[PDB]
DNA sequence: AAAAAAAAAAAAAAAAAAAAAAAAAA
DNA sequence: TTTTTTTTTTTTTTTTTTTTTTT
């Protein structure tokens, strides 16, 4: 089972899981130790951020690959500023710095 | 390339030898800046790795040729 | 984007701004049109638009409208984005107190208002009362009351007086507060007060009060005034597979809050009686309560961190079966052609637009779904070389993905490299690996120039070669390299190993017959030149075939064995560090493949007769028959007990199984017995299975042995082997009983290997999680102290030598052979294995070496402290993360763990350390010192041999001389506790009370009776305060003045002792006065976080004389007087234990008090921090020798680095901390290393191990550990201590998603800091 | 008929830590 | 008779998804 690029998640713009939806791998926590025991850090961020999270970020990658080009573009991931307004949901007040 | 190890004995840095290979590569494949090398039909990877290990590419001529088109 | 993260506590105005409005409606839709109801929980208005850029109404669906908000619906024409981002709030009519800070124990409010937790929780559910502004009233401040109270001060101060009940009463309490007068007299009875709980408790709201009036924060904002709620996104209301509705708990929360919170506003504005307005009051409290513990998507295995931001699905992934294939060279693995097809998709649609076969993409899906011809062209293109991560699922060492170059190959299963294998601990029985794409060029280049199987062939747990092949490539090899007596083409002369070839392919010639031919060999012993030298040489025609694939530079002798598998590990070892790189890559690859073909060749098959019985395996069991039943009627006539008898059976059935192990082991290995050429001659057996277990290709001598001979005795299910051993092997039949025997022994060990996992798991997780910070930062701190590293001896032979130890190490010092003033090598110079192989042939026997523990680098490790890194040859470089590869080797072995006298071998010299000895009565000379251990010198000069001497041993030679190989000099008797003698002189009766303190017990056996003393408790107490004294005198009655001192020669027994001689007898030096009466993975775990063990051995607390304090208060009281410093200390001890310092002693500092198990704080505060990690790494490093499984000591000691993180002040110094203070050690470090550059002066600290999770929540960066074991106590402590966070470990960033600051990141991060 | 918790199965084993109770004073 | 220390006891953590009861 694979996949190129297909529906992500709701709640989270994530890739789906499992074979019955038409889904992605899991990058593990083990995986991602296993990334960072190396030197690899730009595949472990275009792992985590553009190619599983950032929404604007996985289109332009996408839209760049057409055009022949291998350009990131960092943005921000999206279920960090989920996780952001969910923990502002509560009583505490985290914001963001120069 | 069976491997990079030559590189690293030109670059002993092992780090450095991915973003200046990585830097040469995205130069050379948007636009411009054509291979100095003969290719196989490789990717802009693969060849600038071979110059790499050819000696030409090091970390000053990237930052000279910048310098020389920023003059420009 | 951004350097740092702040976080803050919540505040209404900060809410109020963060919200688009108050949803006031407990409701979902307006369920008469489909236009969602006003200021519902779905909430256009306050949020935004359903579908992008079109109102509600639908006055403007057109862009040119954006921004202007509609008036017959009011909904702000925009993007659904803004649902997504904008929050809402609810204005609470009643004040609501949070509740994480209620029962976070301790409760931030808790220890803030310093009250207890109870009377909080009482008084916020409405269920007592409590006191504000008590004033010129009976009752206190933080007094609370009960309804018959209430009534009480009602009726007797039901003026000015006033007080409340719940949320609105601790909220006039919080606001009732100052800070500055909290903060005076809390310093004033800290300085004052001098009790632990009280001083302990008043630090600590020292510590919250600065903190919290450092914060912008007001303590009533921890108590919530308006509830903000999620964005309508983030809690979707999603249908089912038909018409119903099945979203998260949030919504339902939500409309229960918002309807508890409207019938309250309905009933205050009916102006309920008190009762009714109460218990809706604490239902909207619960309500709240139940809406924030949004904790569970924090929390758990499922929560954000854990299942969103570090764990996280990624597209451009797949998986498949994996499946082997030879003719793959290692830089690359095979792929199914549907999955390459299928993950490079975006990547072939972008190549067919720019070729142009194609304009729309829809041309390009089209053509990909056609599978037209050409697309296959295309991928080839791509797929050129464009590696790819092939992953297996448990990821456990930095091994777990590797890249590869993808082989378009048909079928589904990813076809894999053989060799590397081994690394994954992937075998072929079903197990899936996931394939993964680099995508952008830093990507590309990252994958090929470190994640390519080609530049990981040194593992990195140690310099051991990971690509050692495995089963059949060996099998293979080894059936090509083996002499026979003759056979086909024995007995000539080869010019080359090409006509060797020629000849065996042919079949004129065996694939193996001893022969003379000529081999080349190329040497580089020059300045790194290839000198060829030629010969003839005895070898074998498949040796000779072999020789083809071996590059110049090795020898020849190198294939002149047997070639098992050990020897072809060294010999890839060997190519690897005379030729390099990609010489043993290729070597590798043909090496494989050259094994594989002659596999095939050899037809290695295994048939039943592969396996003889020895016909004495009969005999023998029958003459085991004899010899038990023999022990067994002895047992009846009453000779033995029945555990004498057991043991006998149990050792004659090993002895039995040994002799039938020996007998088929002769019978295997030498099996052959054929004709030279002559009349017969014996050889290296061929026996099938003797071959396959001889290679090391699978299976060994235990294995082995149950196929042909006796299974030997398994364990009944507590091991407690059964008296009736399985006298069957696997070849015969086994009986039914036999078969139960061995399902106990193997359902235990399947359920280890489960559970074991488990727990292994969960180890690697703390111990990553401990060392996430740790990246190499600095090449060298300067610094000149280190660590001694000497060989590893227990007791026996040298377990582990002194060149495994310190190879690949940057020495502290220079190296001191036995040449003194012989400067060796430089101090600070790397070592490897040439001078490694220098200082073991010049018998070096200590050396101070420099580990990362004692390395001065800030915020990091220095690059010389941390040496060769493995995995690679040249010294670590700037970045690479040592902590979670150290972790990772740490914590993979995990799966592969299990959850008298002395006979001197050797031949040298004696020498005594911390020796302390006199000459017996007999002449021999024993030892009154405790810790005196006895070394071998050998005849060369160094240690081969060391073993701890017990008190009080037997020695027949003397210090400085020489004894044999084998001759018995140490011994002793572990038995009785003696009472031996410091000088000689008559012995009286002095304070030897009779009747009162003694007692008179008979030997009945002999008649010769000796004195009792009992202990403090069954006598009287008059007896108690009398001290059992033998003092020895001379032959005038005086007393013996001992040398060196003036005291007399005076003895102090325990309880329970036996006083031997009487009065009127001489005792000699040194004798006997008294006959004094008497682990697998969880030790692991248990070492590393630093646990007190069950008995906690007592070092000396402090050094000099030694006496006894008050006597049996509770426990016995030891007091040590420094000779020139100060006593007052005292030590409490539970004296049942068999002590081991008498009552006259002086001892060092840290010595043993009661032996046992060694608490690891003790011994820091006591020896030291290099001699605690000492202890931690031999121990670990014990206990993983236990099974085999090798790890360099270098990952063990950052690990014990990262554990000792922390430390304590002793003094503030000219400095500002408090002296109670608790603290990072390179914080105290860095500031008193700037107050001294200048005038000032330091402070002092000492340094405390903390657990590996205890260290890790001393992790200051509170997004780590929020991420890590517990959300409520980090986000509790951040939100209090308003903690900015400064990113800089590897943890937190990969939360942020930016670059880690660990690899090629930290170049990155090089450039960024550089900015500022 | 409408709104609201989990008292309504569950316990093992072990550890960390907080609160209460019992020595042992002067 | 009060107060400090230690011990003991209670409670809260450590690797597949909600009806019944009351107003
Ligand atoms: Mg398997
Ligand atoms: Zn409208
Ligand atoms: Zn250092």
């Amino acid at each position: 089972h694979a996949r190129s690029t297909g529906s992500y998640s709701l709640v989270t713009q994530q890739p789906l899981g499992g074979k019955a939806q038409f889904g992605g791998q899991r990058f593990g926590e083990m995986e991602v130790w296993a990334l960072e025991a190396y030197g690899a850090a730009y595949t472990l961020q275009e792992m985590l951020t553009v190619k599983s999270d950032d929404v604007n970020g996985r289109t332009k990658m996408y839209k760049n690959i057409v055009d022949g080009n291998h350009q990131m573009e960092p943005g921000m991931p999206e279920s960090f500023n989920v996780l952001l307004k969910e923990i502002r949901s509560l009583g505490i007040n985290i914001e963001l710095e120069d | 390339r069976v491997t990079v190890q030559d590189a690293v004995e030109k670059i002993g840095n092992r780090f450095d030898l991915v973003l200046v290979a990585a830097r040469r590569a995205r130069q050379m494949q948007v636009g411009g800046k054509d291979p100095l090398v003969p290719e196989e039909n490789d990717k802009t990877t693969v060849i600038a790795l071979r110059e790499i290990e050819e000696g030409l590419i090091n970390n000053q001529i990237l930052d000279v040729r910048e310098r020389q088109e920023q003059q420009e | 984007e951004f350097d740092a993260i702040k976080i803050a506590l919540a505040s209404p105005d900060m809410i109020r701004s963060w919200s688009f409005g108050e949803v006031k409606k407990p409701e979902t839709i307006n369920y008469r049109t489909f236009k969602p109801e006003r200021d519902g929980l779905f909430c256009a208005r306050i949020f935004g638009p359903v579908k992008d850029y079109e109102c509600l109404c639908g006055k403007y669906k057109r862009l040119k409208h954006r921004g202007v908000i509609c008036e017959k619906c009011g909904v702000e024409v925009t993007q659904t984005k803004v649902r997504r981002e904008r929050m809402g709030h609810i204005e609470l009519a009643s004040p609501t107190a949070h509740i994480w800070f209620l029962k976070s124990l301790p409760s931030r409010i808790g220890l803030l208002l310093d009250m207890p937790l109870r009377d909080i929780e009482r008084v916020l559910y409405f269920e007592s009362y409590v006191v504000i502004e008590g004033g010129m009233t009976n009752l206190e401040r933080q007094q609370i009351l009960t309804e018959e109270q209430y009534l009480d001060a009602l009726e007797e101060f039901g003026d000015e007086f006033d007080a409340k009940m719940g949320a609105e009463a601790i909220q006039a309490l919080l606001k009732s507060m100052d800070l500055e007068q909290e903060c005076e007299q809390l310093r004033e009875e800290l300085n004052e007060t001098n009790s632990e709980t009280k001083r302990k408790k008043l630090t600590k709201r020292i510590k919250l009060l600065e903190a919290f009036v450092q914060s912008g924060n007001k303590p009533e904002w921890m108590i919530l005034t308006v509830l903000p709620v999620l964005p309508p996104d983030l809690r979707p209301l999603v249908p089912l597979d038909g018409g119903r509705f099945a979203t998260s708990d949030l919504n339902d929360l939500y409309r229960r809050v918002i309807n508890r919170n409207n019938r309250l506003k309905r009933l205050l504005d009916l102006a309920a009686p008190d009762i009714i307005v109460r218990n809706e009051k604490r239902m909207l409290q619960e309500a709240v309560d139940a809406l924030l513990d949004l904790a569970d998507m924090i929390k758990g295995k499922q929560g954000r961190f854990r299942q969103n931001l570090l764990g996280k699905r990624v597209d451009y992934s797949g998986r498949s079966v994996i499946t082997v294939g030879p003719y793959l060279r290692l830089h690359q693995c095979g792929l199914p052609k549907k999955m390459a097809l299928e993950l490079f998709k975006p990547f072939i649609y972008g190549k067919l637009e720019l070729r142009g076969l194609a304009t729309t993409i829809k041309a390009a899906k089209k053509m990909v779904e056609r599978e037209e011809a050409v697309v296959w062209d295309i991928l080839d293109e791509v797929i050129r070389e464009h590696p790819v991560l092939l992953n297996r699922a448990p990821t456990l060492h930095r091994l777990g993905i590797q890249a590869f170059e993808p082989v378009l190959i048909e079928g589904k299963a990813i076809q894999l490299h053989p060799l590397v294998c081994a690394a994954y601990n992937a075998d072929f029985d079903g197990d899936q690996m996931a394939v993964h794409v680099p995508l952008t060029l830093e990507a590309q280049l990252e994958a090929r120039a470190l994640m390519m199987s080609t530049n990981n062939i040194l593992s990195p747990a140690n310099g051991e070669p990971i690509i050692v092949p495995s089963q059949d490539v060996v099998l293979g090899l080894y059936y090509m390299t083996r002499d026979c007596v003759n056979a086909k083409g024995e007995g000539m002369v080869l010019t080359g190993p090409k006509e060797a070839e020629r000849l065996y392919r042919s079949g004129l010639a065996s694939l193996h017959a001893r022969v003379k031919v000529r081999i080349t060999e190329y040497e580089k012993d020059a300045n790194g030149e290839l000198v060829a030298k030629t010969s003839l040489k005895d070898t074998t025609v498949g040796r000779a075939i072999l020789w083809m694939i071996v590059p110049k530079g090795l020898p020849y002798s190198i294939v002149n064995q047997a070639l098992g598998k050990k020897a072809i590990s060294k010999m890839l070892n060997t190519c690897y560090r005379i030729l390099g790189l990609k010489p043993t890559v290729i070597f590798a690859d043909q090496i494989m493949y050259t094994g594989f073909a002659y596999a095939a060749r050899s037809g290695a098959s295994v048939g039943i007769d592969d396996m003889v019985i020895p016909e004495k395996k009969h005999e023998i069991i029958s003459e085991a028959e004899a010899e038990v039943a023999e022990i067994q009627e002895q047992f009846q006539s009453g000779l033995v007990t029945a555990g004498e008898r057991y043991n006998k059976v149990i050792d004659i059935w090993a002895a039995a199984n040994d002799r039938v192990s020996k007998a088929m082991m002769d019978n295997l290995q030498t099996e052959t017995v054929i004709n030279r050429d002559g009349q017969e001659e014996k050889q290296v057996s061929f026996n099938s299975i003797y071959m396959m277990a001889d290679s090391g290709a699978r299976g060994s001598a235990a294995q082995i042995r149950q196929l042909a001979g006796m299974r030997g005795l398994m364990a009944k299910p507590d091991g407690s082997i059964i008296e009736t051993p399985i006298t069957a092997n696997f070849r015969e039949g086994l009986n039914v009983l036999q078969y139960f025997i061995s399902t106990h022994g193997a359902r235990k060990g399947l359920a280890d290997t489960a559970l074991k996992t488990a727990n292994s798991g969960y180890l690697t997780r703390r111990l990553v999680d401990v060392a996430q910070d740790l990246v190499v930062t600095e090449d060298d701190c300067g610094t000149h102290e280190g660590i001694m590293m000497t060989p590893v001896i227990e007791g026996g032979d040298v377990k582990e030598p002194l060149r495994d130890r310190v190879l690949g190490r940057v020495t502290a010092e220079d190296v001191l052979k036995p040449g003194t003033a012989d400067i060796l090598v430089p101090r600070n110079t790397l070592l490897h294995e040439q001078w490694c192989d220098l200082l073991e042939e010049n018998s070096v026997d200590a050396v101070k070496v420099r580990s990362v523990v004692s390395c001065d680098t800030d915020f990091g490790v220095c690059a010389h402290c941390y040496g060769r890194d493995l995995a690679r040859g040249h010294i670590i470089n700037k970045g690479e993360a040592i902590g979670v590869i150290a972790a990772q080797s740490i914590g993979e072995p995990g799966t592969q763990l299990t959850m008298s006298s002395i006979q001197v071998k050797n031949k040298g010299s004696i020498k005594l350390s911390n020796v302390k000895s006199v000459v017996n009565s007999s002449g021999k000379l024993v030892i009154t010192s405790r810790n005196t251990e006895l070394k071998l010198i050998d005849e060369f000069g160094r240690t081969k041999e060391s073993y701890k001497v017990p008190y009080g041993a037997v020695l027949a030679k003397g210090d400085g001389e020489q004894v044999a190989g084998g001759e018995t000099v140490a011994n002793w008797d572990p038995h009785t506790m003696p009472v031996i003698t410091e000088v000689s002189g008559f012995v009286r009766f002095t304070d030897m009370i009779d009747g009162q303190t003694i007692t008179r017990q008979t030997d009945e056996l002999t008649g010769l009776s000796s004195l009792v003393v009992l202990d403090s408790a069954e006598r009287t107490a008059g007896g108690k305060d009398l001290r059992p004294a033998l003092k020895i005198v001379d032959a005038q009655g005086n007393d013996v003045l001992i040398p060196g001192t003036d005291m007399p020669a005076q003895y102090f027994l325990p309880g329970k002792a036996i006083v031997q001689l009487e009065d009127g007898v001489q005792i000699s030096s040194g004798d006997t006065l008294a006959r004094i009466p008497q682990g697998g993975l969880p030790r692991v775990a248990d070492l590393f976080e630093a646990r007190r063990p069950k008995e906690p051995a007592i070092l000396a607390e402090i050094s000099g004389i030694v006496s006894f304090g008050k006597e049996t208060k509770g426990k016995r009281r030891l007091v040590i007087t420094p000779v020139d410093g100060s006593d007052p200390y005292e030590e409490m001890i539970p004296k049942w234990r068999q002590l081991n310092v008498f009552e006259g002693e002086r001892v060092e500092r840290g010595d043993v008090i009661s032996d046992g198990p060694e608490a690891p704080h003790d011994i820091l505060r006591l020896r030291g921090v290099h001699a605690v990690t000492r202890y931690i790494v031999n121990e670990v490093q014990d206990v993983y020798r236990l099974q085999g499984v090798k790890i360099n000591d270098k990952h063990i000691e950052v690990i014990v680095r990262q554990m000792l993180r922390k430390a304590t002040i002793v003094n503030a110094g000219s400095s500002d901390f408090l002296e109670g203070e608790q603290v990072e050690y390179s914080r105290v470090k860095i500031a008193n290393r700037e107050l001294e550059a200048n005038g000032k002066v330091g402070a002092t600290y000492s340094r405390d191990l903390l657990g590996i999770t205890k260290a890790s929540l001393a992790t200051e960066s509170f997004i780590s550990a929020a991420s890590f074991q517990e959300t409520t106590r980090v986000l509790t402590e951040a939100a209090v201590a308003g903690k900015r966070d400064e990113l800089r470990g590897l943890k937190e960033n990969v939360i942020v998603g930016r670059l880690i600051p660990a690899g090629t990141g930290y170049a990155y991060h090089q450039d960024r800091m550089r900015r500022r």
